[PDB]
């Protein structure tokens, strides 16, 4: 608290010109995120405290009971306490009980920002792999012709009503 | 062959219409639940509130109540609104894919099927419909060489349906997507213009009776 | 977030929510919902085949200079210039980031669409519409344009006699629709107004956790000094009902958009099945005039069809049987 008005938040140090008798930097959100300190002339940018954003990445019941825990917007670069085995530091977040290897897999389970992670006897995590990747050769007389002609038959779902009820 | 023993292995293809039965099921799950809840009421039963206090100033918590009964109604109304016109968007584009891949042999591709589609044939479903394409895929294929123009006695050939191919052994020509090698006959190819315009020239033979 | 938003580190307020309880849950899986059904459209409007192809590296296209189409190899984000030049064209990151606006990052970056969008538009410059209906069946390039006459009814020998006008009149209708692009600012704006609006949206919103619903102060801590839980609550019920009717229809209007956006991604996803892959015969839904060629192109929760198009110039009447 200072001068009244309180808040919640670290504290760094601010970099930018203040004025005479200038107290608040507020943004077009209205947040005081800088503050004149009330002794020296000294200035502090206020940034407010992380929140967390916590999700579960598991398996089924009856597939396993090894679990992953992902803090989305969190910089680990911490506040985790009881660490588990590994600690990774996505763009989305702050991620623990997975490790990441260094190819890609099919994106069966995705993290995001392409980072996608399975079960292997371990929980594991990876870069989401685009697929098959090949490249057939053009020249100026190069063509393709099929052999064999195969029949494919595919099944699609489509809604038609819902249950139509009165109150 | 494959598609029953498709439908039976996975429970994902008719998940698209249980997520919408249990959604409905929900629903009417938190609308019958939230008649206990907190108004700002003492209670949430109405009669006990009347019961237990006097009526001139029991009514400044029944029109809490009443206005928290409306605001959950309307907001119920409004996403079966938005449920009932986003379905019925899906099915006018459901009857559109039986108006066009039952009833006929439609020319958008990828839309009555994958890849160039044949058949079509619908099946009901609680509340639902799925659909059977039958389309065809080619199997595996083989490379050759290309060249357009077939200029005989100076004059410049080109095949009407299918291309030039080159086996090396024989030379022939074949139709646009498949193969046939057929032999060069004046009917499969037209003659127009000379031969010093063209890339991918060739020199070869006609026949004529 | 469900309290922090409506709350303050007031647990009191946590406390009335729990006695009016499980709206803020009705949200939240809305706004999960509309965030999946995003990304499926996502995936679904791009993501057509798992079969991911490169381009030749040789570039003996019949004279076509696809350099504005092709990804440069200098910039790093291996994109087409033209891409580019709109990532330039298209202009309130970390001050919402720690406000429970909390935006979720997407799961599929710009540079894997990038790379579907290289890999679709090099399985289509080599093979046609063959990859496009089963395996990748790659074909000469003059036999391409002579089969995209063919489908309109024109014969192929108009082509293959005047082949080098077409290929100069295309790389000057490349050249010209580079400038234009960089002309005017109104083909940015059917996305500028998207993201301008979700930003007004949300500043309005953060706008209306500043406002008074008839008590004292919006912020509750005060009003739990000055006055007894006897006294604020009578307020305090007041302020958090305003901003739980003030989130649901700005959940409202977010799910309106989504699924007016949804639609359009549908019809996006439509015209690249259509257009992309194929010659349609759809007079104006490929572009105007007698559609040839279309390739898309990436950008920040959108696609450019670029549409080549046959159009007569000069004609002349004449007497008919």
């Amino acid at each position: 608290n200072f001068n009244g008005l309180t808040g919640t938040g670290v504290l760094t140090e601010s970099n930018k010109k203040f004025l005479p008798f200038q107290q608040f930097g507020r943004d077009i959100a209205d947040t005081t995120d800088a503050v004149r300190d009330p002794q020296t002339l000294e200035i502090l940018d206020i940034t407010p405290c992380s929140f967390g954003g916590v999700s579960v990445i598991t398996p089924g019941t009856n597939t396993s009971n090894q679990v992953a825990v992902l803090y989305q917007g969190v910089n680990c670069t911490w506040r985790v306490y009881s660490t588990g085995s590994n600690v990774f530091q996505t763009r989305a977040g702050c991620l623990i009980g997975a490790e990441y290897v260094n190819n890609s897999y099919e994106c069966d389970i995705p993290i995001g920002a392409g980072i996608c992670a399975s079960y292997q006897q371990s929980i594991i995590a990876y870069t989401m792999s685009l697929g098959a990747e090949n490249s057939v050769a053009y020249s100026n007389n190069s063509i393709a012709i099929p052999t064999n002609f195969t029949i494919s038959v595919t099944t699609e779902i489509l809604p038609v009503s819902m249950t139509k009820t009165s109150v | 062959g494959k598609i029953q023993d498709s439908l039976s292995s996975t429970p994902s293809a008719l998940g698209k219409l249980q997520d919408v039965v249990n959604h409905n099921a929900q629903a009417l799950n938190t609308l019958v639940k939230q008649l206990s809840s907190k108004f700002g009421a003492i209670s949430s039963v109405l009669n006990d509130i009347l019961s237990r206090l006097d009526p001139p100033e029991a009514e400044v918590q029944i029109d809490r109540l009443i206005t928290g009964r409306l605001q959950s109604l309307q907001t119920y109304v409004t996403q079966q609104l938005i449920r009932a016109a986003e379905i019925r968007a899906s099915a006018n584009l459901a009857a559109t894919k039986m108006s066009e891949c039952v009833l006929g042999q439609s020319k958008r591709v990828d839309f009555c099927g994958k890849g160039y589609h044949l058949m079509s044939f619908p099946q009901s479903a609680p509340h639902g419909v799925v659909f059977l394409h039958v389309t065809y895929v080619p199997a595996q294929e083989k490379n050759f060489t290309t060249a357009p123009a077939i200029c005989h006695d100076g004059k410049a050939h080109f095949p009407r349906e299918g291309v030039f191919v080159s086996n090396g052994t024989h030379w022939f020509v074949t139709q646009r997507n498949f193969y046939e090698p057929q032999i060069i006959t004046t009917d499969n190819t037209f003659v127009s213009g000379n031969c010093d315009v063209v890339i991918g020239i060739v020199n070869n033979t006609v026949y004529d009776p | 977030d469900c309290t922090m938003y409506i709350c303050g580190d007031s647990t009191e307020c946590s406390n009335l929510l729990l006695q009016y309880g499980s709206f803020c849950t009705q949200l939240k899986r809305a706004l999960t919902g509309i965030a999946v059904e995003q990304d499926k459209n996502t995936q679904e409007v791009f993501a057509q085949v798992k079969q991911i192809y490169k381009t030749p590296p040789i570039k003996y296209f019949g004279g076509f200079n696809f350099s504005q189409i092709l990804p440069d190899p200098s910039k790093p984000s291996k994109r087409s210039p033209i891409e580019d030049l709109l990532f330039n064209k298209v202009t309130l990151i970390c001050a919402q980031k720690f406000n429970g606006l909390t935006v979720l990052p997407p799961l599929l970056t710009d540079e894997m669409i990038a790379q579907y969008t290289s890999a679709l538009l090099a399985g289509t410059i080599t093979s046609g519409w063959t990859f496009g209906a089963g395996p990748a069946l790659q074909i000469p390039f003059p036999m391409q344009m002579a089969y995209r006459f063919n489908g309109i009814g024109v014969t192929q020998n108009v082509l293959y006699e005047n082949q080098k006008l077409i290929a100069n009149q295309f790389n000057s209708a490349i050249g010209k629709i580079q400038d234009s692009l960089s002309s005017t600012p109104s083909a940015l704006g059917k996305l500028q107004d998207v993201v301008n609006h979700n930003a007004q949206a949300l500043n309005t919103l953060v706008k209306q956790l500043s406002s008074k619903f008839g008590a004292i102060s919006s912020v509750l801590n005060d009003i739990l000094s000055r006055l007894d839980p006897p006294e604020a609550e009578v307020q305090i019920d007041r302020l958090i009902t305003g901003r739980l009717q003030s989130l649901q229809t700005y959940v409202t209007q977010q799910l309106i958009r989504a699924a007016e956006i949804r639609a359009s991604a549908n019809l996006a996803a439509t015209k690249m099945s259509e257009c992309v892959l194929g010659q349609s015969k759809r007079v104006d839904f490929c572009g105007k005039g007698y559609h040839l060629m279309s390739f898309p192109q990436s950008a920040p929760h959108g696609v450019v069809f670029l549409h080549v198009t046959y159009v007569p110039a000069q004609e002349k009447n004449f007497t008919t049987a």
